[PDB]
């Protein structure tokens, strides 16, 4: 779809649960795909520290 | 033209030619499945081939 | 047709050979047998199960209908449509044999596969037929067909296409676990566990994880077992689903031996429900019981078997008799004792180990050039 | 090359070393080997 801002959070929420299943290389992979998506939004005003 | 008689250009390749060179160098590579090499060469308007 | 088919061959085993187990397999096989049009193999299976029931002639005319309905298709096809090779005659007549693999016995299916194998020219259609032979040789565990076509899959086919071989990597070591090769060849190429969806070519995933974790702790003790299965993370996801399997792992690695036997007790009894099962159970447990003893006698050289009476289980005389059987077996390199009640060990040194290997290999090559010198000189 | 000394002449596929070791020691290995603990 067209939206971008909601995608940064749900990529980030999966990086919690792949780490919650103790899958460390996949959670590194899903986090980096959340990084390259995060750089094109008006505000990640609180989602920045969540990502950090 | 007494010395050099054939003067041969080398333009940048076409979409079919970019498709073919991609087939050559991905030969030893290990492709997954479900993969379209044609759209990749469509993404290069004026590549070199190197 | 063949794709969810292997669960049937589980219930063929589970109903038959444990004679007490005749309660629940027939409850979800017969309703599956009146489904799926399964008609040719179950006659002997109905003999070992409850004797007869008249649904036989019901699906006999129904298996004759779909036989004739597609037989009249591809005979009219070959008499009207004139392409060959991988033509419409091809995929109709492989649909006849895949009607045979789902319904009929193996014999009509395999001769139709050999009928259609030499009519092909593309290796991808050849390998998919060899997929079918390997699966029907795995249905009826026939060890003659599976040894042949794997060599056909290696040599004659898979110098071409790619990553339809990992589907048969799981089949090469499906052969090795139904064989007694529970040692290294199974656990080596089970180790690439990146094949997820429970397909025909990946018959199950979660039980595949249990298969590759049972066989894994025999291939290697500590030449970095812990990196490939314990520091491995994609394996660690799905053994976080199964608590008993993970407890069986970490008891052995973190040296909890008393709960290790209770875990190993569940494993051997749970192993009983398996159809590649005959090489496992009498050999698997005794190899692991002597595996736990060998590392436990390591780090000590004056052990007392009274310390085995509570740190380990119970049964002073039980440890005594089982070590005595294993020392006399030529394994388990230590020396049990009576009234001092001190399990002393003896392990060789470097030189006492190297001297033994050179005198074994020395007499081998000496005998080898004995016989060779007698072949020459008349 | 006869010697004229002829005149007379996994199921069990690799089992006989393991079979010569143990054969019939209540091979279920649970009902006593794991069930010591009610005796102790």
């Amino acid at each position: 779809m067209d939206d971008k801002a909601l995608l940064v959070e749900v990529q980030l929420l999966e990086s919690k649960t792949y780490h919650a299943l103790s899958n460390l290389p996949k959670a590194r992979a899903a986090l980096t795909s959340a990084r390259t998506t995060a750089n094109a939004i008006y505000c990640p005003p609180k989602l920045q520290a969540t990502l950090d | 033209p007494g010395r050099i008689d054939r003067k041969i250009e080398f333009p940048p390749p076409n979409e079919e030619a970019r498709l073919d060179i991609l087939k050559i160098h991905s030969r030893k590579m290990n492709l997954t499945r479900g993969i379209n090499l044609r759209k990749i060469a469509e993404l290069m308007p004026g590549a070199s081939g190197a | 047709p063949k794709n969810p088919d292997l669960r049937i061959a589980q219930l063929r085993f589970l109903l038959s050979l444990p004679e007490h187990r005749g309660d629940a397999a027939v409850r979800d096989e017969l309703m599956a047998a009146v489904r799926d049009n399964n008609m040719a193999p179950y006659y002997e299976a109905l003999c070992k199960s409850l004797d007869w029931q008249i649904d036989v002639d019901l699906l006999n005319k129904m298996k004759k209908a779909n036989e004739d309905e597609l037989k009249r298709l591809d005979e009219e096809l070959e008499d009207a449509e004139k392409n060959l090779g991988e033509s419409e005659i091809r995929d109709a007549m492989m649909a006849k044999a895949e009607y045979l693999c789902r319904i009929g016995d193996k014999e009509g299916a395999l001769t139709a596969f050999r009928k259609t194998y030499d009519k092909t020219v593309a290796l991808g259609h050849r390998l998919d037929i060899v997929f079918y032979l390997l699966r029907i040789g795995l249905f009826y565990m026939d060890n003659d067909l599976i040894t042949r076509n794997t060599e056909k899959a290696k040599s004659l086919i898979e110098e071409g296409g790619d990553w339809d071989r990992r589907n048969r990597l799981k089949v090469y070591q499906g052969l090795y676990c139904v064989a007694i090769r529970d040692f290294k060849q199974a656990a080596e190429l089970f180790l690439d566990t990146v094949s997820t969806f429970t397909s025909y070519e990946l018959m199950d995933y979660k039980t595949f994880v249990t298969y590759t974790v049972y066989v894994s702790m025999i291939a290697l003790e500590r030449p970095d077992l812990r990196e490939k299965v314990i520091k491995g993370a994609e394996i660690l996801e799905v053994l976080h689903s199964l608590p008993a399997v993970r407890q069986y792992l970490f008891s052995l690695y973190e040296c909890r031996y008393s709960v290790f036997f209770q875990s190993l007790a569940v494993v051997e009894q749970e192993m009983k429900k398996d159809w590649l099962f005959a090489p496992h159970y009498r050999y698997y447990v005794r190899e692991m019981r002597i595996h736990a003893y060998s590392q436990l006698l390591e780090s000590y050289r004056s052990l007392t078997l009274g310390y085995m009476a509570e740190a380990f289980g119970v049964g002073v005389e039980f440890i005594d008799q089982e070590l005595s059987r294993f020392i006399a077996a030529g394994r388990l390199h230590c020396k049990i004792d009576k009234v001092n009640e001190i399990v002393e060990t003896n392990r060789p040194d470097s030189k006492n180990w190297q001297y033994q290997e050179t005198i074994k290999k020395g007499d081998l090559l000496l005998n080898r050039v004995q016989k060779l010198s007698r072949v020459i000189n008349m | 090359m006869s010697e004229k000394k002829q005149p007379v002449d996994e199921d069990n596929w690799d089992d006989d070393n393991v079979e010569d070791d143990f054969s019939n020691q209540l091979r279920a290995e649970l009902e006593k080997h794991g069930y010591k603990m009610e005796t102790s």
